[PDB]
């Protein structure tokens, strides 16, 4: 999981 | 009267923008993930009979100027429009691989006064990107 | 006989004002992940906003991040659905  | 016509000859178009690698001044990592999104709406709106036309890692004056082009056609067989941007974000922005761009830039093309042709048309923009910083830590149910 | 310039227009917002999206590298993002699964599984009936609404749920109940750094750890999502339309929409076409 990443952030945008 | 209570919903939209939808029987025009087209559904209409769906431009579908996947920015995955941005320059190392934006601070953003690559999107990994982002291509599986691409084509998942690929296939998603191609059932639903859209014209899909995916552009890849679009720089934020080829944005603009995609979307200038694309509010410049006639419409006038299509029954709605779709515009769908995958990428980084801050609040009301998106971004091009190379930086910001106002969202509201983006969507004026299509109003009601500057594209005849979608006048009277829904017009949707769907928005994967971020909107800032703050998380949402949930609360137990 | 006159319309502002501002309606029909429809941002379904991958997350609400001042928030992050999140993403998976290998499945995608949690918002579009769900979009389309809605799309699938009821564009063929229900109204746009309701297919958003089911997306909503979606994205708030069976998501959430998993990180090493605690920082971005256990967080949650929900999209915003932001409507300026004047009629309901189907993407499908009784003739």
């Amino acid at each position: 999981d990443e952030v945008x | 009267d209570n919903s939209y016509k939808m029987d025009y000859p087209e559904m209409g178009l769906c431009i579908i923008i996947n920015n995955k690698n941005f320059h190392k001044s934006t601070g953003m990592t690559s999107r990994s993930g982002t291509d599986v999104d691409a084509a998942n709406l690929r296939e998603t709106f191609r059932n639903l009979k859209y014209e899909v036309r995916n552009k890849n890692d679009l720089t934020r004056e080829e944005i603009v100027e995609l979307m200038r082009d694309v509010s410049k056609e006639d419409h006038s067989k299509r029954s709605s429009f779709v515009c769908v941007l995958l990428s980084h974000g801050e609040e009301g922005i998106i971004f091009g691989t190379n930086g910001p761009v106002d969202l509201k830039k983006i969507t004026n093309f299509f109003r009601g006064d500057r594209c005849r042709s979608l006048t009277g048309k829904p017009k949707l923009f769907i928005i994967q990107a971020c909107r800032g910083t703050e998380d949402d830590c949930g609360i137990e149910t | 006989h006159k319309i502002p310039v501002e309606a029909d227009f429809l941002y379904a917002y991958s997350t609400a004002p001042g928030y992050y999206s999140w993403r998976n590298s290998k499945d995608g993002s949690w918002f579009i992940q769900s979009l389309c699964a809605m799309l699938k599984q009821y564009a063929d009936k229900l109204e746009f906003m309701h297919i958003l609404t089911r997306v909503n749920r979606k994205v708030a109940t069976e998501f959430e991040s998993f990180s090493f750094d605690a920082t971005f750890h256990a967080k949650k999502q929900i999209p915003c659905i932001v409507s300026m339309l004047t009629k309901e929409l189907y993407f499908y076409h009784h003739h």
